[PDB]
């Protein structure tokens, strides 16, 4: 603080005779104080996209979050030419006002602090304060899952002021190519950049102010396939055997006994199997209702034994009726719940 | 002049201030009027029996070592570093397991001081609370998940908590739990603690959260009771066709018991009996007491033969009175009352 | 003339005071009295034979350093900022796995010091214990869960600890463990570990975790000791019958060998036999015994019959009570000499 | 001297060295050479997509103002607590996802600068590192898992890194994955990441991590090709028994389906179609084919009497021709035609 | 005078001590003897290669230095905080994923100067190592866990580490482990590592962890063999009576492949072959020949009948003889032969 000197002529001399020692650059005070509102220029470039816990509603992303702005106590004078990018280290990050922005619905945000801090600052010739900071949030996005194999999920991260409102501090993207990312594999989701839909949000918080904010809203569709060769086409595929094994002659013989009770064992053997596999998620999904569709069929093919054997007439029309009332379930489903 | 000083000219070193004395010492007790807002919900985890919710946190109070009067600006703000320099009412989660602030690209924090002295201070704060659950009777229960906030060496003597008027308890909106819904009645309470020491302020809140059942339903009600009715219609026929009723029997105990198993797979791990287990050893006692229907059956069929249709068309009417009576009893006694 | 700077003359740089000198040095020994409450308890794991608990420990100790008369307050605290200026006596828990302290909106540490000289100092830890866990009889055992305080480089003539006289433990009210119950019997006494450097002192609680049963005997005992009678009540109908044994023996099989191959994900993943593994194989010896001693008679049947009927009827008689004095030997083992 | 104080003379307060401005500032670049050593290799799981590697990191660099020649030490070393007093070139891994130092003694940093100019620079990391897996062909897939070294701040006008001479990257011998064999044969190359700044330096190196199909290969493949033999054995049999075709028939379509639900709870949860479930669905389609076919042959005997036997004598020929298709159809396609 | 005032005369700022430089400079090595005292040895897990220890670390060694004749207590010892003023060696642990130290109200390390100049150190660390553990032969391996102690930056003629006399490394009396047994056979030597600099000193000591498999031969072998020998009692005895011979092969080979593959959640995921998976594929392919060889009888069936039976009794012989042969061939190559 009032050390005298170490150098004159690099770039530390002119952070020196710039702030903390010479003329008062308060780190407190916004830049245009009482005057405009500051404009903030963000623009987040995703690294890492992925734990898409479907138990506690979030997912894990690494940014670089790069916020540019624009402070004029900062105009560095005409003394260099070589200084076009003052670089100011981190050590003296603090020295400086920034603006106080956070996810307004993170988790546990960290920094990353591997062989060095990564924050890098630069000051330009014209004022433009430029922060660029690796970052690992893990925002939380309400998953809905009513249509669990077929569904698309939106996920949006929201960055907000904390403490200043819209006539103090005003984020806005860079306007070109804002939220980049690089080549990421989703285990389950699939991310795509057709739609990385952005825009601003400000929030009317009540008696105090109207602060600012800006967000970007990912679009993630699961794929179905291993869902379909899965739970969807062996499962079909047992009940077109249980309706098969209509097929199967009654009249002194005893080998439909098999074929019923594996039929209806092997579907409920199916059902309570894949019910651990699924997210653990207590409402009605999609798959519940096809899972208990096909078991009320297997039931009906092991009654439809029960009345025929009870009461050539009922069989004929059971093996033309059934396997052709399946069809217009298997139209309705798909045509509702995809 | 600027904020940064006249911070210190009114609670530096150079004037009268101090940093561990509560405002009006040795008078009556600083009511601070405190609020949350949350924003996150979930992990309410029944193994470890503790949700984990993400709140904000408003404690505002009045000091007037800090009032002020000397230029228009009314709306003090200190940077959430030299916090160390006011005093601010200590408080703990009085049933928390572990919590901590939020530190991303600034401080959470904020301390605004108004021109009457109020000065309001505001945090960010995720807190893994403790909440003791109760199972006993699990797909339809409710949850009484509470949250507390205690002073830490202060009695009531020296400082009080109160809730704030209008709305204290709020819900960021669109919160969906994997599980549970949160109800939009909260109770607003005054938890007190008499210690030794003395008596301690402690306000406290308390969500409601109602388990949908509606998986349950359609994953493990629905399939037993269909295989309960198809265990009736088993021995619904009439003569002594022997491969059908056997195969019907031996079908509903297989498929009964691989019920029960994968319910005891997904179900949560807690070693009391629940009401979804009840209804599930019932349903398998009704298959094994009509498999024991044919095997009587056959046991006394080689006369006889009237008696052993008697006590078929006997069973035949009696084990749907039999079940209507459980399921009537069950229903009762677990969806409406415990409610 | 305030408690800011009173002390930084009682103990700070214009005093006789080292925070590295215990009371009474090169004389008798410090007497530490320490008690617990306990607040959340739980994560009891067989994995890693642990279990973590949130407690509020105070210890109070008296020194004559300590002692001011001119001061008007009765007793008088400092900040917890300020903890490295009074000697605090080193008491670690000689049988943690990581422990932290909580700093929610203040540090939860608290130091008063009294007027005739006694420190008070109560702190809040959540520690992660490990008991170490024997399940030889699991479905029904006790777990014997300790706390051991201990000293880390005072001798037993430089720092002794010891229980408060009244209510040394006392864990909060409305606790529930999702597996065990906490027996509301704390049993507290001395370790007083003897290593080869010298005697340190110890103090040390014992919980008694207890298991909750009534899951266990629901879904896993009572349907397979049915499945068992029931498959007595198949081989004690006529033996001239090709399918009408068969279809129920294979069936007791089938559904013990299901019911044992999905009991296996909600145990204990430990590798030595327990009491419920004993229970499950036994049953399916039985059921398996019974399947293969009707094949053996429909072989030998084909006076062949009498040969076979003498079979039957001395297995009708063999397997009920050879069971029932298994299930004497299994109850008494397991629930009474064993306690 | 002591080096400690010759340190001190060589940089400080004394010297004009300046540790915030690279070695030949206003000049060439400052070659990096860089190497790793790593110690661990674990964790590679498919549900968060990366694995995790514990290494020692050494860079070597010159710096032209920490030469001298008049002190006897040939070497002197840094203190890793005063180390923040040198340049060091700012290098993180671009695909990280979580990193941490080491000090569990003492810190794990090493720096040591020689007399003519070399520094050396070691430390020991732990980091999350996440690289992208495809398990399109899963029991046989090859991933390639990057480690991507980079500067932060300066360009390639300023820092350039490259690998050293001979074995850049080592690998502690003894090493063994859970589920993946490491082979020797790490490709290692440049990755000078284009931004719109500057070129910002880029090293990195390629592990291939193949997998070895053991588990799979017994568990899953074996049974299914007897499961489809079993099939085919079925209709091989004379239509003389009725019983034995639909018997046999049933009993390889449930137990095809169930070791297909029963596998898909071990693989690792993915939503894409892996290569073991076009194996078990194909299976599955044949043993459905050949019991649709016994379904035919019954269907049609209703050329007198061999209308269905030549359909039978056809599909006793054809089916196994039809499994050898898809056989040298699968394992060309996933065991050679994907290296 | 008081011993933190005498110990700042010995080796403060000032007398000439610099903490930066090792004792006896420029002469023999210092021999720091070390030895640990493990108490917690918990979650040896599979998955990632990895054992979690919470050891007691004590090592002692000499300095001129740090001599005194003058002051009366015999053995001085400062606070765990102004640490940084005395040389201490510089070791970590060369294979440790992550690790830390403790510091539940106060730090728990300790470090006492003695008269003669012998220093001794003692932390409290907690550690997770890592061994490469083979899981080739699963339930009845034996594993290797090291534990290796290691310089940074000393080569062998700077420092050299060595073990204690006598008992080097001792557990806590009272441990035990889920699934292993920690045998008392430790193997304590020197892998001294030949670098590219120099001869790094390291230590290790190994620990034998044997498994128990009571829990296997309970709940995976025995159900299965029982399964196998339904299987033969399949055909032994049911000659004539089909439907009460293609039930039981149904029902056999579909629990056999149920046991197989619904089983696989309660064992640790490799990849490569384990012993119990080759005994499941084994009694798999023996029920699966069960089935088939019943499928000849029945496809050579359809003058012949007396061949018939004759392949049916010569089956009924073989198969126990021949799954004598493979069980014999098999325990005494896994239990004799590998141990
Ligand atoms: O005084 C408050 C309490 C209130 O808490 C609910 C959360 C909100 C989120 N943003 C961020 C902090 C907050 C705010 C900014 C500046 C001064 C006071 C202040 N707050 C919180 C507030 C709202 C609005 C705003
Ligand atoms: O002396 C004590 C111990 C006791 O511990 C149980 C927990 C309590 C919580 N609050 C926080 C600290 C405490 C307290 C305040 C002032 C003096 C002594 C004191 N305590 C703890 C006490 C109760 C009450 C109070
Ligand atoms: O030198 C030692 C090693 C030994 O380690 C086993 C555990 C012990 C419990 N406490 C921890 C610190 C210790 C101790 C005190 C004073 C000098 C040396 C010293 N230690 C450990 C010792 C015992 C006793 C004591
Ligand atoms: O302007 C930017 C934004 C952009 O963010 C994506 C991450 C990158 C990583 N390194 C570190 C900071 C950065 C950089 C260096 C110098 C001036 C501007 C600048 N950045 C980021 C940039 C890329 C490239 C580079
Ligand atoms: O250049 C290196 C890399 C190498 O890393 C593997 C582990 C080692 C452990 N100790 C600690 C640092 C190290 C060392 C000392 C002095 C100069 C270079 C140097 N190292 C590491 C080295 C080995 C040997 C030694
Ligand atoms: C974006 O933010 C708010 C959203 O309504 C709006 O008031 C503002 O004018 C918008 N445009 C900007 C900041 O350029
Ligand atoms: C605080 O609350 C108490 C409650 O008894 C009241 O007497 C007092 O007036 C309130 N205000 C102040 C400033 O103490
Ligand atoms: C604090 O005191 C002032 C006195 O003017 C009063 O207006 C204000 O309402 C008080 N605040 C609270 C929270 O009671
Ligand atoms: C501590 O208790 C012992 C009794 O064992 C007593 O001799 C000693 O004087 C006590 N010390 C103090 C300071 O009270
Ligand atoms: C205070 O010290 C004296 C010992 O002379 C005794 O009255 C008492 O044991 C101490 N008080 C405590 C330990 O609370
Ligand atoms: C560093 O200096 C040495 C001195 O011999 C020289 O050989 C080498 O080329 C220089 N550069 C690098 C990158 O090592
Ligand atoms: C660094 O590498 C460059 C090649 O790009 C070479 O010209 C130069 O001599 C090397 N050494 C230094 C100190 O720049
Ligand atoms: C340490 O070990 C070396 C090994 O040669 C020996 O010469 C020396 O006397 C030992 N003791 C010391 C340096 O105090
Ligand atoms: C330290 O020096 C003494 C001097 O006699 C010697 O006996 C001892 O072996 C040395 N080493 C240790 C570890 O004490």
């Amino acid at each position: 603080q009032s050390a005298e000197d170490l150098a004159r002529v690099p770039a530390n001399s002119t952070s020196n005779i710039l702030n903390r020692l010479l003329v008062s650059y308060d780190p407190r005070i916004r830049p245009n104080f009482k005057g405009i509102p500051v404009d903030v220029v963000v623009n987040i470039f995703i690294n890492s996209f992925g734990s898409i816990q479907e138990t506690t509603m979030d997912y894990r992303v690494n940014i670089f979050l790069r916020q540019k702005w624009n402070d004029p106590r900062l105009k560095l004078p005409s003394d260099f030419r070589g200084s076009d990018a003052l670089t100011v280290d981190p050590t003296m990050y603090k020295c400086l006002w920034k603006p106080d922005l956070f996810f307004a619905n993170e988790k546990s945000a960290n920094f990353h602090d591997v062989t060095q801090e990564n924050i890098l600052l630069f000051i330009f010739r014209d004022g433009d304060v430029l922060v660029s900071m690796r970052l690992s949030i893990t925002l939380s996005c309400p998953l809905d899952l009513t249509l669990f194999p077929m569904d698309t999920q939106r996920c949006k991260m929201q960055l907000e002021s904390f403490g200043y409102t819209t006539d103090d501090l005003r984020f806005i993207w860079q306007s070109g190519d804002p939220v980049q990312l690089e080549k990421i594999a989703l285990p389950q989701f699939d991310i795509k950049k057709e739609d990385i839909e952005y825009g601003n949000c400000t929030k009317y918080y009540k008696g105090t102010g109207y602060y600012t904010c800006v967000e970007v809203i990912f679009t993630l569709r699961r794929q179905v396939g291993f869902y379909m060769m899965g739970v969807y086409a062996p499962t079909l595929l047992i009940v077109v055997l249980s309706w098969l094994s209509f097929w199967i002659n009654p009249d002194a013989s005893a080998a439909r006994v098999p074929l019923g009770i594996f039929s209806v064992l092997s579907l409920a053997s199916e059902c309570t199997t894949l019910a651990a596999e699924l997210p653990k998620v207590s409402y009605v999904k999609a798959l519940d209702v096809w899972l208990i569709a096909c078991l009320l069929f297997g039931f009906a093919s092991l009654v439809e034994y029960a009345v025929v054997q009870v009461m050539k007439r009922i069989d004929l029309y059971a093996r033309a009726l059934f396997p052709f009332c399946f069809l217009f379930f298997n139209v309705i489903y798909w045509s509702i719940y995809l | 002049l600027s904020p940064s000083d006249f911070l210190d000219k009114l609670m530096g070193r150079t004037s009268g201030y101090d940093a561990r004395i509560r405002p009006n010492f040795k008078g009556p007790p600083v009511n601070v009027t405190c609020n949350i807002f949350i924003n996150s919900f979930g992990s309410v985890t029944e193994t470890t029996m503790d949700y984990r919710v993400n709140i904000f946190l408003r404690q505002q109070w009045n000091d007037s070592r800090l009032a002020y009067s000397e230029y228009p600006d009314d709306s003090l703000d200190l940077d959430p570093s030299m916090l160390d320099s006011i005093w601010k009412p200590d408080l703990f989660f009085a049933n928390e397991k572990g919590a901590n602030f939020h530190d991303v690209t600034t401080d959470n924090k904020l301390l605004r001081i108004s021109k009457n002295g109020k000065v309001l201070y505001s945090i960010r704060l995720t807190l893994t609370l403790s909440c003791p659950m109760d199972l006993k009777n699990f797909p339809m229960d409710v949850q009484t998940c509470t949250m507390q906030l205690e002073s830490f060496g202060y009695t009531m003597n020296d400082l009080i908590f109160e809730w704030l008027s209008d709305g204290p308890v709020q819900v960021a909106e669109g919160l969906t739990l994997p599980q549970f819904i949160l109800k939009e009645e909260k109770e607003l309470g005054y938890c007190t603690k008499h210690y030794n020491t003395g008596k301690f302020t402690c306000i406290e809140v308390k969500f409601h959260l109602e388990r949908q059942m509606g998986y349950y339903l359609i994953q493990m009600y629905i399939p037993s009771l269909l295989i309960v009715i198809l265990s009736w219609v088993s021995f619904w026929i009439n003569m002594d066709a022997a491969p059908a009723r056997v195969a019907l029997g031996i079908t509903t105990v297989l498929t009964m018991t691989t019920q029960s198993s994968g319910s005891r797979a997904s179900l949560p791990k807690v070693s009391y009996v629940k009401a979804i287990d009840i209804w599930m050893a019932v349903c398998l006692l009704f298959v094994f007491a009509a498999l024991l229907e044919y095997a009587a059956v056959n046991f006394v069929s080689r006369k006889f033969v009237d008696r052993a249709k008697r006590i078929d068309t006997i069973s035949r009417a009696a084990f749907p009175l039999a079940f209507l009576i459980f399921n009537i009893f069950y229903w009762i006694t677990y969806k409406i009352i415990r409610h």
